[PDB]
């Protein structure tokens, strides 16, 4: 009847071949595996919500927005008195690297970098401005602009 | 083996004309007599390789 | 016994 | 006796390249899980 | 893989 | 990756023609499906009053 | 002083909350009021070692 | 039981 | 850190 | 002496597609406001 | 600079 | 003087923000008020060498 | 010694179906009355 | 010497089982009210 | 340990 | 853990 | 790839 | 697998 | 002119 | 290091 | 780090 | 007799 | 702890 | 391929 | 399987 | 001595496509405003 005993020890080996020590071994191995896969190269961008004054006179450099691959950056458009400026429309350069969403009435442009460091620019004409607003969008910086309170030079339909 | 275009590790996008044949892009050659002429027989002595 | 470092650290022989 | 060292070199040589093929099948698989970007979803409320 | 975990 | 264009497009053509026959067949059968469902559907119960 | 704790930590940035409810994100080298400057951000263990010797860890009530 | 558990525990915390 | 289900007495 | 030609093949296949990623230009879009 | 999941003791 | 911090930097151009709120763009060689002219722009480490030995870095509270 | 593998095979064909029964989970059903 | 590689194949095929269970994460469900 | 520049820099032997 | 990490860190910092 | 990153 | 189960 | 990505200490 | 003219100009050995 | 950058920069500017 | 931990612990011979 | 179904007398 | 670039 | 069944 | 003809063949494949692109001219467009 030890025939039976050796059969059974043998296949407590075979059917379930990882003694439960080995199964938590593999669980932890995979844990570290895709924790390493989850690791970011270097320090990630600092999440900052900034505010900038937009200067539209000739000779001024355009506002520059820090982005990051796969992160939302929201641009809100504000007049000199701090009231919202609804957007007329926008035209983004190279949207194969950037993805922009906007509900068609509001004044919030939410942009993600679909590529790591490929930068571009974006024009946005507003309700009250004949001249639109330029912004150069650079991803992969040491900071990520979660939101930019850009302060347009003019006075909008809200005063 | 590296000579055979069918065994070219690269894609066959280069010269499809310069190849000597479908089995070798360059011929190995034929023995020649000591005159630079084609040595088709042994009795005509072959010394060089043209 | 196996840790969360992935390295195996085992007790030797004891009883209770 | 240089021959036996030569085929000893032969014997413990295949390991680097089969390990190599294994790591490529791993690494290309990784890098494509890297090249993805999930388009972000706007949900407008009621 | 540390021991202070 | 060890491919060339000629049988690539030939194979694409064979698959695409297959699904073409499939969808054309689907349309032809679906006309019959639709008119049979129509003739039966003239005969099925319907509730008119807005209150149950 | 103000004793901070970690709400979260990853390789690189780490988010800390002080006793005043303030929130701060730090990198490998950055100044912390009172604590000095971080030398190391131990993400997996959830520790951070800073210059003047203190080790910041998860709050006892949060971990 | 517990003896093996805490022995392997201190062995893991000592050998990092 | 201990996973006692990998237990050996 | 074969290493030179095999490696030239590997990154000629590389350089072709790097150039192809370079030649692409994705056209801007116009979204027009309500 | 240091990813200590790339850590060895 | 007026303190600048590199707002964001790529190989070549680097956009700077000052303590006055001014924004600027600089290349490998470009004049800066007070700092002189830029000797180098390292985008990898977010650092710029100018002639006066002054080192332009990312601002502490944004990097 | 062949008995070793034959007994292992037969009680393998058993143990596999026993574990398959053990994973079986038949969900609860909620009955509503009039 | 063959035993190590055969059991290698068996609990590789088992380890793949385990890891693909781990990668599985099911979407949540919502039931509203009347 | 491996840096961001891609070059591998590691310590030799340490413990706590 | 920490001391090996700091040793590797300073080794990477000193070797550019 | 420098050591002051 | 302990005996105090 | 300098591409430090092609940099080497 | 490489220039924009296409010709490669590199330093020899410089550590920081 | 930087020293190689300056050296290669001046080498490229000197050898045109 | 077999326990829940998976290890077998069995009596030798006892009758009633 | 005891599964007495496996009763050996 | 100039040097004053 | 005992004798007091 | 095969090098010259081989590289010249690569040159034909390049230069023919170059001259073909330079032969290309596309028609201008006229957008009449509303």
């Amino acid at each position: 009847e030890v025939i039976d005993k050796k059969a059974f020890k043998d296949m407590t080996r075979n059917l379930y071949p990882l003694n439960p020590e080995q199964v938590v071994k593999l669980k932890q191995i995979y844990e570290t595996s895709e924790y390493a896969k989850a690791a970011t190269p270097g320090t990630p961008p600092k999440p900052t919500a900034t505010s900038q004054f937009v200067n539209l006179s000739p000779g001024s450099t355009p506002p520059v927005i820090r982005l990051s691959q796969g992160f939302v950056s929201s641009l809100v458009f504000l007049d000199s008195t701090g009231a919202p400026w609804p957007i007329a429309a926008y035209d983004l350069g190279d949207p194969s690297s950037f993805n922009i969403q906007w509900d068609k009435t509001s004044n919030t442009l939410m942009i993600q970098a679909t590529k790591l460091y490929n930068y571009g620019n974006l024009a946005v004409r507003l309700r009250g401005l004949n001249t639109p607003v330029m912004l150069t969008l650079i991803p992969g910086q040491k900071a990520v602009d979660y939101r930019v309170d850009l302060r347009v030079q003019g006075y909008g339909p809200n005063a | 083996v590296n000579n055979d275009p069918a065994f070219s590790t690269t894609t066959s996008t280069g010269n499809s004309k310069n190849d000597f044949s479908a089995i070798a892009k360059q011929q190995f050659g034929v023995p020649y007599k000591s005159s630079g002429e084609v040595c088709t027989e042994y009795q005509q002595v072959c010394q060089t390789w043209g | 016994r196996v840790s969360i470092g992935g390295t195996v650290y085992t007790a030797k022989k004891y009883d209770d | 006796q240089k021959q036996n060292e030569q085929l000893a070199e032969q014997k413990y040589q295949q390991e680097i390249q089969q390990r190599t093929s294994d790591m490529l099948t791993a690494a290309t698989q990784l890098v494509q899980d890297w090249k993805q970007v999930e388009t972000q979803v706007y949900t407008e409320g009621t | 893989p540390f021991g202070a975990d | 990756a060890g491919y060339n264009e000629v049988q690539q497009k030939q194979a694409a053509a064979t698959l695409s023609s297959y699904f073409n026959n499939l969808r054309v067949y689907a349309a032809q059968t679906s006309v019959g499906v639709s008119n049979l469902y129509y003739i039966l559907s003239k005969r099925l119960p319907q509730n008119m009053s807005a209150d149950q | 002083r103000i004793i901070y704790y970690i709400q979260a930590v990853i390789p690189g940035r780490a988010w800390l909350i002080g006793s005043n409810g303030s929130t701060l994100t730090v990198r490998e080298g950055s100044k912390i009021p009172g604590y000095g400057m971080v030398k190391l951000i131990d993400s997996l263990q959830g520790r951070i070692l800073t210059s003047s010797g203190q080790v910041i860890k998860f709050s006892q009530e949060d971990s | 039981c517990t003896d093996a558990a805490l022995a392997a525990l201190e062995y893991h915390k000592s050998n990092a | 850190c201990v996973s006692m289900i990998g237990g050996s007495r």
